[PDB]
């Protein structure tokens, strides 16, 4: 009948005890009843929710078998699939890894006697790969993640209980709009094989009567320590999810309201976090898209200790997006072959990682639009028609025209300044641009010269802005900027010393960067008449 | 008689415990009846405050061990009050009932009751206040107050209250009969640093789990900035990269070596990765220095040792002297000679307890008057440690001298004039280091008065000396460096340059062309 | 000399908080508590009229 | 009824293929009468078969803007009522602050549990759902500019931001915004996801002026 699969490998045993009013509170060992089961019961075909009665010291028990692994002999790992289907069979061994599990009725007091196996509960379940969440990119982040937070729940307790520790019970993520923040925490929540997630919008806690809303945010822990009261350490995790943090908990000591609302939101959930009493058992997540107002106390350690940053993806990571989003797509062969992901990649530079999906979106509907033709031309919709529907490289081509990013703003000043297009009327431009590729190569490869400056002067009107735009456009990296005039024009002054400011401190985040200023002249007011120009505006430059 | 003062894991606040059990529990050690012969009233009222993650709660919970008897109650400021009117001023005025009645009842025998309001500043904000809502935040104070003065002879309570913050409170609650003692408590000095991780490493230590190899005393005298609160935070980064070896997270499936998990030990470098995760809120970041010296001292000439040596004579001038506490110097020379590192250097190797720089860079995008206060900050706060180094950075820099008016800001001029020119207060002394390239600007505004002395630092110019950098550097063969030199002889004998710039050059001609035909080059047109 | 520095004065809102009735007391307060006693006797009519039918 | 084997169209269609641009008596812009109906209700009249087998949520935000006595209004009318779905539910601009410390905000979750409750009900059958922000310009402004010493232009845009698109889907709803200034709203509501579709509405052609005078008189 199997084949193959003839031995029992590992059996999972819910040990109900037999008669309830009989229960025996002395500690029973796994390894016994192990030995006992394997002795007395030898070379037996068992099957799933095949039910036993097992006399060991006079204490009877149901044994049920929920669950039963079938492996051939070979097997060096029991790759097999631990199967629930009464189909499955095997035959008993001497080499049987034989778990208890409580009965339905939890009356046993079974112990792990050295037993190196997996928790009772281990949440993160043992076989689960990051290419299953679907989320393209951000491939390090899981490291950190999941190395900090849960890398000390799976592992046995009394080990942990040797080292004396307590586990992590925070955990923080912030960005820019659309990066993708708010996907992690809803898989995370669904994926873990924990408790349903309680969710709270973020100024969903609030209310009208005076001491309602704090009462609200500590029902929120109710649960958990009841169960931590009673259950202790074998609880299984808890997870409750804040979104957008920032609405309440501001530093409290401003004059915010005029109430005194959010000092006391505050102050319960500061006490609460972490507190007189021991929780040890509670994980919250956190989604903003500032982290400077929320109050400094939070940021302690013992609440929200690991705070993650996630940022705009490079290319790899947008090849991987296409991957995910296209996905259904090709396996049910509704693409065109023609498409190559690659290339697409390589034309949407500042793309973020919620741009590409409405570029999907218009690009198909410039597909169904095809067929259809809302309006003038109506009723064509057939059976021939919605057959054989295929959206063509050429649609997401006209697609690129209705969505624009959003942060790949300044770049496109850069593209317009050589609309007059480039002559070479002369050598000497050549031998120009030629230099300042040597320049941008050796910035490139070396590692010690970390800052290169360079300056172009010449007479009015010799077209030097677009000769500088050609050298920073061929270079390829991945952050361009651009300071010019129009840029700051109707500003007050304070407002152009806090832009500049900005634009310098941005231009930290990226390994490499190239930035251009135009018109250093303009920028600070020269007029000759005084002179008069202004000295800030200069003093700031020359700092930087 | 069952305790010590050791057996409790509180590292550091040795003397925190001194002054708060002289302070509190001395008096009603004795027979009472000395006491009243004695003329003398208990306090009442106890404030414990100090920044966060400074360890108050840990002192709060476990001091209910040693404090005989049975249990102080603990509340949360936000729970007092309650949607019912008239409930919440009910609630604070029902926590006293019983230490009252068993007191009445009782006389002077009554056992001492404890209360412990943790995170105090929740409701008790300051009662003289308005936006006029409803007043029960008002009522609620003026409750306590009326039990807390008036007790009408009860005196067997000590309510104890913590924060973050002392300011926000009422003064009304800071006044000689309620909450007397108020006392600090802040970040924890190198020992108890190490009795820090004496305690927080115990029960690993024991079990045999971590390496011989890790020596407290040198991971002590690394964490030169970190609250208790990071210390353990450090403790579970080292542990995890212990852990994560065998477990191979995400990575296929949860592969266990049973067999390793017996061997499982932490290691020194798992501490320095462990290091490098957390990092503390403590600011001040001096490592600053360091970063300014990167460039390193390689010492190719005698003039920077005679310096170097001038430096070590005012570091011990300044610390051995009593009558000497206060002395600036300035340091002048051509720009680009590079002299903010040299400063640097007598600063680091000084090794006094207290060092701070300051630069336009920290300086730069504030206002004005933001710029006068935070300069006006670092000065007071120098003066507190006995022995303090303190450096000034392109002094012309700061004041915004620009040649065209002239033009400059006045304001900030007359600070440092005013400030230079300070001594400390009683028992202090202070070395103020001053670093300038722009020397007759200096003697035409004429506050060149306030300099005790003044060291010029020359740029280099003989070939030899450029040959010893260059060595240093490494930049070609043996031969290579010898050919260029010869070359250079001939070529432009006459030699003036600075140091950085031929940094500079030699890594643009190790690149691009190492031959002579690329250094010699730029080095000859840049002189 | 002169510019800017410090100015408003006519101009700021107020949100506002509200407490209830102590009466309201729990909500066992009339036809609430007492049905706990009104339910015995209800039991009672219920059994004396199951004595009647029988 | 039920979908036989052939793909017909959806049973309650939304559009009604015998439809056309002249019966709404908007004369002048046409071009952007194409490119809503293109990008916006297309996905909508297919049969939720190949849909679903195309796997793209409908898009879930519509903003007009222009200058003062364009048309905007008249758009938002027409399309409110000529299509087969629920009454819209009108909110004129400052309509949703409110005295309590916790009214406002209950105020802007009032509007979307209907769509919600009924979408966990049914599903993929519902019936469409309108609702028209009249006016956005005047509390939705960016976080963090306006000193705000009374703290509602947070707490209402961190409520709209998280309701629209958070935790919990929701992919029955359509929210349409008009406008006279577009340079001041928050920048988080104006990425894919929220407010996709961004249409200016201009001062008229000479031809367009003709097709005014058409349709008046
Ligand atoms: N790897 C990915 N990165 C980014 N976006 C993704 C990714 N995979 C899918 N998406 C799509 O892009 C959207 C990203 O937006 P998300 O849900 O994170 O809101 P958000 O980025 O948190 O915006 P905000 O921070 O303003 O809430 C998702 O709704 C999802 O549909
Ligand atoms: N070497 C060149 N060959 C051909 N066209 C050029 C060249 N350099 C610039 N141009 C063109 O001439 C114009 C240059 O004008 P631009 O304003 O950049 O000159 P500029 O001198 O920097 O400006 P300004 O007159 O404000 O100083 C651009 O339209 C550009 O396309
Ligand atoms: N013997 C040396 N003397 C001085 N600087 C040296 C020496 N050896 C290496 N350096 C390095 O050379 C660099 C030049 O010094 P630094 O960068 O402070 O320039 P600087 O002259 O102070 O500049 P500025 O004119 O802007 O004040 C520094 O990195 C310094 O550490
Ligand atoms: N393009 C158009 N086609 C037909 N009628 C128009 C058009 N533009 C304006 N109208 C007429 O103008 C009247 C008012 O238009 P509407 O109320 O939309 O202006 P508005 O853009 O809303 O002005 P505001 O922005 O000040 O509210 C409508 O009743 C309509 O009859
Ligand atoms: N000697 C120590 N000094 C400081 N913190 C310690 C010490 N020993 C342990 N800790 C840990 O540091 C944390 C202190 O938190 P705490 O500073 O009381 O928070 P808060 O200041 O908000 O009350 C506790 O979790 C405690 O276990």
């Amino acid at each position: 009948y199997s084949g193959k699969q003839s031995y029992l490998g590992s059996i999972d045993i819910d040990i109900s005890f037999r008669a309830r009013g009989k229960a025996v509170s002395t500690v029973f060992d796994q390894d016994e009843l192990a030995k006992q089961f394997v002795r007395c019961y030898e070379s037996q075909i068992f099957s799933p929710t095949q039910y036993l009665i097992m006399e060991f010291q006079g204490h009877f028990f149901d044994l049920k078998i929920r669950n039963v692994q079938a492996i051939d002999l070979g097997d060096i790992e029991p790759t097999s699939a631990v199967a629930t289907g009464i189909e499955t069979k095997g035959i008993l061994t001497k080499q049987t890894q034989i778990n208890f599990f409580k009965g339905r009725d939890g009356l046993v007091n079974l112990k792990s006697s050295n037993s190196l196996r997996p928790r009772s509960n281990a949440v993160i379940r043992p076989d689960f790969k990051f290419e299953d969440l679907g989320v393209g990119g951000l491939d390090k982040e899981f490291t950190k993640i999941f190395r900090r937070a849960f890398a000390s729940r799976i592992f046995p307790p009394s080990v942990i209980e040797k080292l004396g520790i307590s586990h992590v019970k925070g955990l923080l993520l912030y960005g820019p709009p659309g990066t993708g923040k708010t996907l992690i925490a809803r898989k995370i929540g669904t994926m873990l094989n924990a408790k349903e997630p309680k969710i709270v919008n973020g100024p969903e806690i609030l209310s009208k009567y005076v001491g309602s809303s704090e009462e609200n945010i500590r029902n929120l822990f109710k649960d958990a320590e009841a169960e931590y009261r009673a259950k202790g350490e074998e609880s299984s995790l808890h997870i409750i999810i804040f979104d957008e943090l920032d609405s309440v908990f501001k530093q409290r000591g401003s004059r915010g309201d005029g109430t005194g609302v959010g000092d006391n939101v505050v102050n319960q959930l500061l006490a609460k976090m972490d507190g007189v009493d021991q929780l040890n058992n509670i994980l919250v997540i956190g989604m903003t898209n500032r982290k400077d107002l929320i109050d400094s106390a939070l940021l302690r350690p013992g609440r929200f200790e690991v705070q993650v940053e996630i940022h705009l993806p490079d290319e790899k990571g947008r090849l991987q997006i296409f991957d995910i989003q296209t996905k259904k797509m090709r396996e049910n062969n509704m693409m065109s072959d023609d498409v190559n992901l690659a290339e697409l990649a390589a034309l949407t530079k500042n793309f973020s990682g919620a741009e590409i999906e409405g570029l999907v979106k218009s690009a198909s509907s410039f597909a169904i639009n095809k067929t259809v033709n809302i309006g003038k031309g109506a009723t064509k919709l057939n059976t021939k028609d919605i057959a054989k529907l295929k959206v063509t490289r050429e649609d997401f081509l006209n697609a690129l025209n209705d969505v624009t990013p959003a942060f790949g703003i300044s770049e496109e000043d850069l593209k317009t300044c050589v609309e007059g297009g480039m002559m070479l009327y002369s050598e000497r431009v050549n031998s120009i641009l030629k230099n300042g590729a040597r320049y941008v190569r050796q910035v490139r490869e070396s590692d010690k010269s970390r800052l290169v400056s360079l300056l172009i002067h010449g007479p009015a009107g010799s077209g030097k802005t677009a000769l500088a735009a050609e050298i920073a456009l061929k270079s390829g990296f991945p952050f361009i900027r651009l300071i010019s005039p129009n840029e700051l024009s109707g500003m007050s002054e304070s407002a152009k010393i806090a832009y500049i400011d900005n634009t310098f401190r941005d231009a930290y985040k990226s390994p490499l960067n190239i930035l251009v200023i135009d018109s250093l002249e303009t920028l600070v007011d020269w007029v000759p008449i005084g002179p008069r120009f202004s000295n800030n505006i200069l003093q700031m430059l020359k700092v930087a | 008689p069952d305790f010590k003062f050791e057996d409790l894991g509180v590292g550091g606040l040795d003397k925190e415990f001194t002054k708060i059990f002289r302070r509190a529990f001395a008096s009603r050690i004795f027979p009472p009846s000395v006491i009243e012969k004695l003329g003398i009233s208990h306090v009442k009222g106890l404030l414990l405050y100090g920044p966060p993650g400074t360890g108050k709660t840990l002192i709060a919970r476990k001091i209910g061990t040693m404090l005989n008897a049975k249990e102080p109650k603990i509340v949360n400021g936000p729970e007092i009050l309650s949607k019912y009117v008239g409930s919440s001023e009910e609630n604070i005025r029902n926590l006293f009932k019983d230490a009252e009645a068993e007191y009445r009842a009782k006389g002077e025998e009554s056992s001492l009751h404890i209360i412990i309001f943790d995170e105090l500043d929740s409701v008790f904000k300051q009662r003289g206040s308005r936006g006029d809502g409803t007043g029960v935040g008002d009522n609620v104070v003026n409750q306590l107050l009326a039990k807390m003065d008036g007790v009408d002879q009860l005196n067997n309570i000590l309510v104890i209250g913590m924060t973050n913050r002392k300011d926000l409170i009422d003064s009304a609650l800071l006044r000689p009969g309620r909450f007397e003692v108020q006392v600090e408590i802040h970040l924890p000095d190198e020992k108890g640093r190490l009795q820090i991780f004496d305690i927080q490493t115990k029960k690993m230590r024991e079990n045999n789990m971590m390496s011989d190899d890790v020596n407290l005393a040198e991971l002590a005298a690394l964490t030169k900035n970190f609250s208790g609160a990071e210390i353990e935070g450090l403790v579970k980064s080292a542990s995890s990269f212990a852990i994560n070896k065998t477990v191979n997270i995400g990575k296929g499936a949860t592969k266990l070596n049973t067999k390793d998990i017996a061997k499982l030990k932490v290691t020194r470098e798992d501490f320095l990765n462990a290091l490098n995760d957390v990092t503390p809120a403590f600011g001040i970041s001096e490592e600053d220095l360091k970063t300014c010296v990167e460039g390193g001292m390689m010492l190719y000439s005698e003039r920077v040792n005679s310096i170097l040596k001038n430096g070590a004579r005012y570091v011990r001038q300044v610390r051995e002297s009593d009558k000497s506490r206060l002395v600036s110097l300035l340091i002048h020379g051509p720009a680009g000679s590079g002299k903010t590192a040299l400063a640097a250097e007598i600063a680091l190797k000084s090794g006094f307890p207290f060092i701070r720089l300051i630069s336009p860079n920290e300086l730069s995008g504030m206002s004005e008057s933001a710029k006068i206060a935070y300069i006006d900050n670092t000065f007071r706060d120098a003066y507190k440690s006995p022995l303090n180094i303190l450096v000034i950075d392109s002094l012309e820099t700061l004041v915004d001298w620009v040649p065209i008016g002239p033009r400059f800001s006045n304001n900030i001029l007359q600070m440092l004039k005013v400030a230079l020119k300070r001594k400390p207060p009683q028992d202090r002394r202070l070395l103020i280091m001053t670093t300038t390239s722009a020397y007759s600007v200096l003697q035409q505004m004429d506050i060149l008065s306030c300099f005790d002395n003044e060291i010029a630092v020359p740029n280099m110019t003989n070939l030899d000396e450029l040959n010893n950098v260059m060595i240093e550097s490494n930049f070609l063969d043996d031969a290579g460096r010898v050919k260029v030199i010869n070359e250079l002889s001939r070529s432009c004998p006459n030699f003036n340059v600075g140091i950085k710039k031929t940094l500079t050059n030699i890594e643009t001609a190790r690149h691009d062309e190492d031959p002579v035909n690329e250094l010699v080059e730029l080095m000859t047109q840049s002189a | 000399e002169v510019e800017a520095a410090i100015s408003d004065v006519g101009g700021q809102q107020i949100f506002s908080q509200a407490l209830l009735n102590a009466n309201r007391r729990g909500e066992a307060k009339t036809a609430l508590a007492e049905v706990q006693a009104r339910h015995q006797e209800l039991l009672k009519l219920e059994k004396s009229m199951a004595e009647l039918t029988q």
